[PDB]
DNA sequence: TTTTTTTTTTTTTTTTTTTTTTTTTTTTTTTTTTTTTTTTTTTTTTTTT
DNA sequence: AAAAAAAAAAAAAAAAAAAAAAAAAAAAAAAAAAAAAAAAAAAAAAAAA
């Protein structure tokens, strides 16, 4: 229907003279600078934003979106043909692939004889000589689709879908162009690869071996061949776009090149790509016809809401003396009360600083167990923290138990062998694992959680598995202490009903009891009725921060390693020995150990991180001790 | 192709494909018959027989039924191509059924 | 070959008859309006009631049902002609328009067991349960290839030879130009139709109780693919056909059969309603007339066979109406479902109420104490074993999303199961994970549960805490908790017994005259239509299901229609209602709320405040109020006050 | 036939037909050479080539 | 311009070669699929002081 | 309440037959054409007053 020479001229014009004011209102020829970087081998992937193309050619964007492989090829050809005139100097031959490329170019010019007409099969394939990758950032005018609804009418189209990454393979070499050499001739044979499998060539087709009518057997070689980084990921529908009685639908995304190593399992991503078929050869198929598998060919992978990858006033509120309180009060502002609980949860999000002295690691993660009466927002707070934290996993009861927490060995699909997949504690490694209904958790899981919370590893020596998993996750647990309710007739450690080891692993065991109280029940009921009435928490002095903003603040506080002075050591020691003396003297106290002191230290370093200082001060210690004291306040 | 007279140029080897919608199919069931428990000699494994039922003999019986079968003792006729693997040292043997 | 047909007489006559049937203007206008409605809904399949054809054309109806393939080709050509007559551009958009069939297939209505070989090339209506679904795959029907050397563009057509003979020339994919220039396929310009295969099994409740199940394979093509998921109960109307085998010089005479669906419909003919203008007007007048005691009238009309339990019936009406989910902007969630627990003495009709809700509500799932254990109640994770990949499997509570789970003998469940129910009951979702997959399944279901107290009979001299055996966290999930006692008072006994004997005397009107209730022995069901997949006076005529003519009761069909309309209402808490509810909650949390020798049946937590809000919202929905007024709040508060306390005797 | 597509059935045994328009033909003549009359031995039939 | 011998020369065939066309044609392995075991990893009912 | 059991009960791996599918696959004979040569009849031009 359309002339592709005209379309290649169109895309060449767009690339050469599209400009914006991205750097401070300065017209900079957005794609010309990238073409320069591509010509100097300083940049591999070029992402073409179809919003830019629509700004000056909307029907080009529609053509791109309705036959996307064709236009990925056209754009790659335009870039190939534009690169020679954007080269300002000589490439330094970054790697071995470059050495091969420029030897091939050198030998082609050397024996050129330009006026001669060569065979169409006697040049280098285009993809053998690129060293750049071209991708589309789909137009914002295209609404994201639901994985279920990406069907046969969208084969060959540029679509965006959103989902959770459930399974992503390791980066592997996928061959793009197979290179062979001959035992007779000294030419190279090239086999561009489109299929999922190929039959390696046997004879060479070289001119010099066709003249000689020799054997000319050719030898497949990795050296001159071309590979690409390749990952296979599965991606699932979000819970909120699954129909009523259904389970979420997966799509296979074939990730390759510079788009690899972006998405890890558990990530919320938005993927732009082309929806393409893979022919289903071989299977003696019940139905006649050319049936094929589908996949998404990735072009742009963007990590979404919690997986997401400052103005002077922003730093102003960071430097505000009430920043800690404002962040803590932004924790699930629809739950009334629980002010100190939200402070403790904020500290869990920030965490302490890991210490590695002389080969003896002590974690920086903070663990918190909310053990409360029924209906006190424990599951709501757990769910909020799961929504907010960047690498969080939520588990409940025994729906994700055993290998849903640890790893399991699973049949690989890409090659077919036994690959290790992590459960919740691996997907939450270096994040938060929210373990709801902790008191009703299978004992094998509880022992695994012992090792996770202190050693930050999972050791497995079962039949198919002999490994040690990294599980460097904070544990936010929720439980009911004994028989559903806290009764004062029985001591702690009797209605807590956690062994001293497990109990001591938690930096804070927060006790919540909802004792009835007329004015307090009115305050809660008014808050809740307002929330039911307006779908939001009532106005207060300070508007709560967005979850994006909260994430940014917490992240900035994360890389803020503060140290403990020598001057505080006596103060901290006195606090520890004091806590320990109440534990001994009191008859209704929990188990106190050196873990209580480490809890003091890491709580206070998390406070200091929140002030974004580099040295823990006495007020940080003071607030940490107050938190440890409040954690058992309800029993008074 | 038997009709190579309606034109001088010829048809290939094996030109024929089954026309599935032009075939008259009938019902078809296979039964496993075991020797009656009272008829098995004392220390003795039971004997079995494969049964082949047809149009209205299909679904006339269910597993567990005691039946009396009347039929042709017959062998499978699928083309004297016996190339089995590890077992079957036996030559000239074909599967029996009724 | 290469022959064309010059005005085939039978195809011409058939297409004429079908276009006469479709062009309904001198007649009632049914199918002409239906074709307009598919044009406007942007669809390309018309579902035709075969009874309408029998009414208009016996000869067509019989010929269509017995020779399905060519008849359906004629009727789809006629449909395309008719659609073009109404709207030529729409007809231009879609290559072919399709025809699904529905209605009453007399002898063609079969089960997977009864679908024998005598129905080959006939239209059949098969009912069963979907055991396996394939992935939805695209099947290329028109491929477009560009030749970069010559700049030429090529198109190849692939005809649907699923059940026809397919010579290898019909399936070659072009890869080279005539002079061996490579072609590149234009994926975006090619046309694909997606293809699925499912297996339908004879429903376990309908299969002969002894033997193994019988199945049939079904080919689903575009528009029909994702209509059924494993575990669904479906009708599939389609053509039963032999598939071709591969090319070979030898054949056993054995053919592999499939059903090519022309229509798929869910058993849940209770999950899709049909409202005419008169129905809507009747609903609107019923809501406007008595907008005050309409709720009581609906409640007392709920399980008419059960006498008494007025509060329990009001609560069940609130459960069937529901509250409103709060979906906060930060993704936070407050549920809007009501969960009810019925504790009580033996034989007080709580199973009857569960059975009523099972036969009344849409998307209602039944489950008993130990008949659904572990993963059969929430979801499960299994491994595909063909691809080696993990798969999700939906349990009872996932399948009841936006529905009800009626858990009978709740006390005889395991504690493992009862603690698995917690997350579904409160947060409305199932979170399950094995190593290769983690999901969060929506189970937005309300739980109606019936249990017996410990000791089987409720001891009135012990506190309700120790008669119910449930811990406080579980009890908190159930927002209403009814103790249904067998008070052996003679007056109440007379009331109950008179009612029961009247229901044991009732005989259906004219349909019966002294005869017995048939067993329905698996050949009688296929004789008639299935009521499950089948195709309003606001009141019932009074005979002796009621003693005297003093107070009318709502028709069951109208009550289904009315509740379906009222469920969509989203009433808003007004400030007076919110203040009243808050004050009542603070009073109810306090000790003065309970006198001496009265005891709490369930704890009062913040969940009780949301219980009040949800009950008031459901009450407001019953009136179609759009606001939660003070009357709704005080009805909710009296429900809670009634259910949450119990006097203990000495 | 060279082309393979395992899902599709195979082509027949002898499937190939000369396409006459896609053929590079050249001129072609056959001659009859007789031994030169002055080269034939005396009582002797001439040879041909 | 009546008679009369070489000359072809059109018509029967026959040979006869060279070339193009015609005619003939199941068996044997392999593989997926289904339905079985079988070791191992849980996990769900058993009892005590 | 936990501690051994003692089953399901799921997976991976194996077998293990079937039953279907897939893969191999030129040379010998004939006829027709076009060309020759050969027996016969037929049609020419030299004879003379
Ligand atoms: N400040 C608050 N305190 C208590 N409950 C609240 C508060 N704010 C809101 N709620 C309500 O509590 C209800 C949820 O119960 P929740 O999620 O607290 O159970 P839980 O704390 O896990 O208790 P359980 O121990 O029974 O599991 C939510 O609907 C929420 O709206
Ligand atoms: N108002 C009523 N009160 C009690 N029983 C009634 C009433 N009306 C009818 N029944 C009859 O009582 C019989 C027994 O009721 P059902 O079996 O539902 O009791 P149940 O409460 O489930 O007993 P259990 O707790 O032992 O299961 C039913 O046949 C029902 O029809
Ligand atoms: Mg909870
Ligand atoms: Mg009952
Ligand atoms: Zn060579």
């Amino acid at each position: 229907l359309k002339d592709y020479a005209l379309e290649k001229e169109k895309v060449k014009k767009f690339l050469q003279e599209f400009y914006q004011d991205d750097e401070l209102g300065k017209k900079q020829f957005k794609y010309g600078n990238q073409l320069v970087r591509l010509a100097h081998r300083e940049q591999v992937a070029l992402y073409v934003d179809l919003d830019d193309v629509a700004e000056d050619d909307p029907e080009l964007v529609d053509s791109i979106c309705e036959n996307a492989r064709r236009y990925a090829k056209l754009f790659a050809d335009a870039v190939q043909e534009l690169l020679p005139q954007y080269k300002e100097r000589e490439v330094v031959n970054k790697d071995v692939l470059d050495v091969y490329i420029e030897h091939r170019l050198m030998m082609e010019q050397r024996s050129r004889d330009p006026g001669m007409v060569r065979s169409p099969q006697n040049q280098y394939p285009a993809e053998l000589m690129r060293r750049f990758e071209l991708y589309f950032q789909g137009p914002s005018s295209n609404k994201p689709r639901v994985i279920r609804e990406v069907r046969a009418d969208s084969v060959g189209k540029l679509v965006t879908v959103r989902g959770i990454v459930t399974r992503v393979s390791e980066v592997k070499p996928k061959m793009v162009v197979a290179t062979y050499t001959c035992d007779q001739c000294g030419a190279e044979t090239y086999q561009p690869i489109q299929s999922p499998t190929f039959m390696p060539l046997i004879m060479c087709p070289s001119q010099e071996c066709q003249t000689n009518r020799s054997g000319g057997r050719l030898y497949l070689q990795t050296r001159g061949s071309r590979f690409i980084k390749f990952q296979e990921m599965k991606m699932q529908e979000h819970s909120d776009q699954v129909p009523v009685g259904n389970i979420p639908r997966s799509i296979t995304v074939l990730v390759e090149g510079e788009n690899t190593r972006i998405a890890q399992p558990g990530d919320h991503v938005s993927v732009t790509g082309i929806f393409l078929p893979i022919l289903r050869t071989g299977f003696r198929q019940v139905v006649q016809g050319l049936l094929s598998e589908t996949y998404l060919e990735a072009h742009r992978i963007v990590k979404m809401n919690k997986s997401e990858d400052l103005t002077r006033e922003e730093l102003r509120q960071i430097a505000e003396e009430d920043f800690y309180e404002k962040l803590a009060a932004s924790i699930a502002p629809e739950i009334y009360g629980h002010e100190d609980v939200k402070k403790a949860l904020l500290l869990l999000l920030v965490g302490g600083v890991d210490q590695s002295p002389r080969g003896m690691k002590i974690r920086g993660n903070i663990n918190i167990c909310l053990m409360g009466d029924p209906g006190v927002a424990k599951s709501q707070l757990l769910s909020y923290i799961d929504r907010l934290a960047p690498r969080s996993q939520y588990t409940t009861g025994r729906g994700s138990s055993g290998v849903g927490l640890t790893a399991a060995v699973l049949r690989d699909s890409v090659s077919g062998e036994l690959t290790l997949e992590g459960g919740a504690l691996v997907l939450a490694d270096q994040g938060v694992c929210c373990i709801d209904e902790f008191d009703k958790m299978a004992e094998a899981d509880r022992t695994a959680i012992h090792e996770v919370m202190e050693q930050q590893t999972i050791s497995i020596a079962k039949a198919g598995i002999l490994t040690t998993l990294n599980a460097r996750c904070s544990i936010l647990a929720a439980a009911n202490p004994a028989y559903g309710r806290y009764n004062p007739r029985r001591s702690l450690e009797q209605n807590i009903q956690l062994p001293a080891a497990l109990l001591s692993r938690f930096d804070l065991l927060w006790l919540i009891q909802d004792r009835p109280d007329r004015d307090n029940d009115l305050r809660l009921a008014q808050h809740i009725t307002y929330v039911h009435q307006h779908s939001r928490q009532p106005p207060s002095q300070f508007e709560p921060l967005d979850m994006k903003l909260m994430r940014r603040y917490i992240a900035m506080c994360r890389e803020k390693q503060p140290m403990v002075p020598e001057s505080l050591a006596d103060y901290i020691t006195a606090a520890y020995v004091e806590m320990r003396r109440e534990a001994w003297a009191s008859k209704d106290a929990t188990y106190t150990s050196a873990r209580t002191l480490l809890a003091i230290l890491r709580l206070s370093t998390a406070l200091a991180r929140l002030r974004m200082v580099d040295v823990v001060e006495k007020e940080d210690v003071n607030e940490a001790i107050r938190l440890m004291e409040m954690s058992k306040d309800s029993l008074l | 192709c038997n009709t190579d007279q309606a034109g001088r140029p010829k048809c290939p080897l094996d030109p024929y494909f089954i026309m599935p919608d032009k075939c008259k199919c009938v019902d078809f069931q296979t039964l496993k018959l075991q020797e009656l428990p009272d008829a098995v000699p004392h220390g003795e494994m039971p004997r079995h027989m494969q049964l082949y039922c047809d149009r209205y003999l299909c679904d006339k019986v269910v597993p567990g039924n005691r039946v009396t079968i009347m039929g042709i003792y017959s062998i499978k006729k699928f083309g004297l191509t016996t190339s089995r693997g590890r077992d079957r040292v036996g030559v000239g043997i074909r599967s029996s059924y009724i | 070959a290469g022959t064309v047909v010059l005005d085939d007489v039978e195809l011409r006559e058939a297409q004429r008859d079908y276009l006469d049937f479709l062009d309904d203007e001198e007649d009632q206008g049914i199918y002409q309006s239906k074709v307009r409605e598919l044009i406007s809904d942007n669809q390309y399949r018309l579902i035709v009631n075969v009874n309408d054809l029998r009414r208009k054309n016996e000869k067509r109806a019989n010929r269509l049902l017995n020779n399905a393939f060519e008849e359906l080709v004629a009727f789809q050509r006629a449909l395309k002609d008719f659609v073009a007559s109404i709207d030529a551009t729409y007809a231009k958009q879609y290559e072919e328009f399709y025809v699904g069939l529905e209605g009453s297939f007399g002898s063609k209505h079969v089960s997977p067991r009864t679908l024998t070989s005598c129905f080959l090339s006939c239209v059949v209506c098969v009912e069963g349960i979907v055991t396996k679904c394939s992935l939805v795959r695209p099947k290329v029907v028109r491929s477009v290839h560009y030749c970069p050397a010559t700049k030429k563009t090529i198109e190849r057509r692939y005809s649907d030879l699923t059940t026809l003979v397919a010579f290898p020339s019909s399936s070659v994919y072009p890869t080279k130009d005539e002079e061996n220039n490579p072609l590149e396929t234009e994926y975006g310009l090619s046309v694909y139709k997606d293809h699925q295969t499912i297996t339908i099994q004879e429903m376990p409740e309908k299969a002969p109780a002894g033997q193994l199940p019988r199945s049939v394979d079904v080919i689903l093509d575009d528009d029909l693919v994702d209509k059924a998921k494993p575990g669904d109960r479906v009708q599939v109307v389609g053509t039963y056909r032999c598939l071709p085998g591969k090319k070979g010089g030898y054949t056993s005479g054995t053919f592999r059969t499939v059903l090519i669906a022309c229509n798929v419909k869910q058993m849940s003919k209770d999950a899709q309603p049909s409202f005419s203008a008169e129905d809507i007007a009747k609903i609107k007048k019923f809501s406007k007339t008595r907008s005050k005691d309409i709720f009581d009238q609906l409640a007392k009309s709920l399980a008419p066979s059960i006498h008494g339990h007025d509060y329990v019936k009001k609560a069940i009406l609130c459960l069937l109406l529901g509250g409103v989910e709060r979906d906060l902007e930060n993704g936070s969630h407050i549920r809007g479902d009501i969960n009810i627990l019925l504790i009580g003495d033996p034989s007080v009709a709580k199973s009857q109420l569960l059975r009523y809700v099972l036969c009344t509500a849409p998307r209602a799932i039944p489950t008993t104490g130990r008949g659904s254990s572990g993963v059969g109640l929430t979801a499960a994770v299994t491994t595909d074993q063909e691809t080696g990949e993990r798969r999700l499997e939906a349990g009872a509570m996932v399948l009841a999303d936006r529905g009800v789970v009626c858990i009978d003998e709740f006390d005889k469940m395991s504690d493992m199961d009862r603690t698995a129910i917690h997350e579904v009951m409160e947060q409305g979702r199932v979170t399950i994970a094995k190593a290769g997959i983690h999901a969060r399944l929506n189970a937005r279901c309300s739980v109606l549960a019936a249990a017996n107290p410990v000791y089987g009979r409720y001891d009135q001299y012990k506190t309700p805490m120790e008669n119910i055996g449930l811990q406080d966290s579980l009890l908190s999930r159930f927002d209403l908790l009814f103790i249904m006692l067998d008070q052996m008072d003679p007056e109440q006994d007379r009331e109950i017994s008179d009612h029961v004997l009247r229901m044991h005397r009732y005989r259906a009107p004219g349909e019966q005259d002294g005869d017995a209730m048939p067993l329905g022995s698996a050949v009688d069901i296929l004789a008639t239509d299935d009521p499950n997949f089948s195709q309003y006076e606001k009141h019932d005529n009074l005979l002796h299901g009621t003693k005297k003519k003093k107070e009318k009761m709502v028709s069951a069909a109208f009550m289904k229609k009315y509740i379906h309309v009222a469920k969509i209402i989203k009433p808003v808490l007004t400030q007076e209602s919110a203040t009243y509810i808050a004050e009542e909650y603070s009073r109810l949390r306090s000790q003065d709320s309970m006198s001496s020798d009265t005891a709490r049946t369930s704890p009062v937590t913040a969940r009780t405040l949301e219980t009040l809000i949800r009950l008031a919202t459901a009450h407001a929905k019953a009136r179609m109020s759009k606001t939660v007024d003070l009357q709704d709040a005080e009805e909710a508060v009296e429900l809670v006050q009634y259910a949450y306390f119990k006097k203990v005797l000495e």
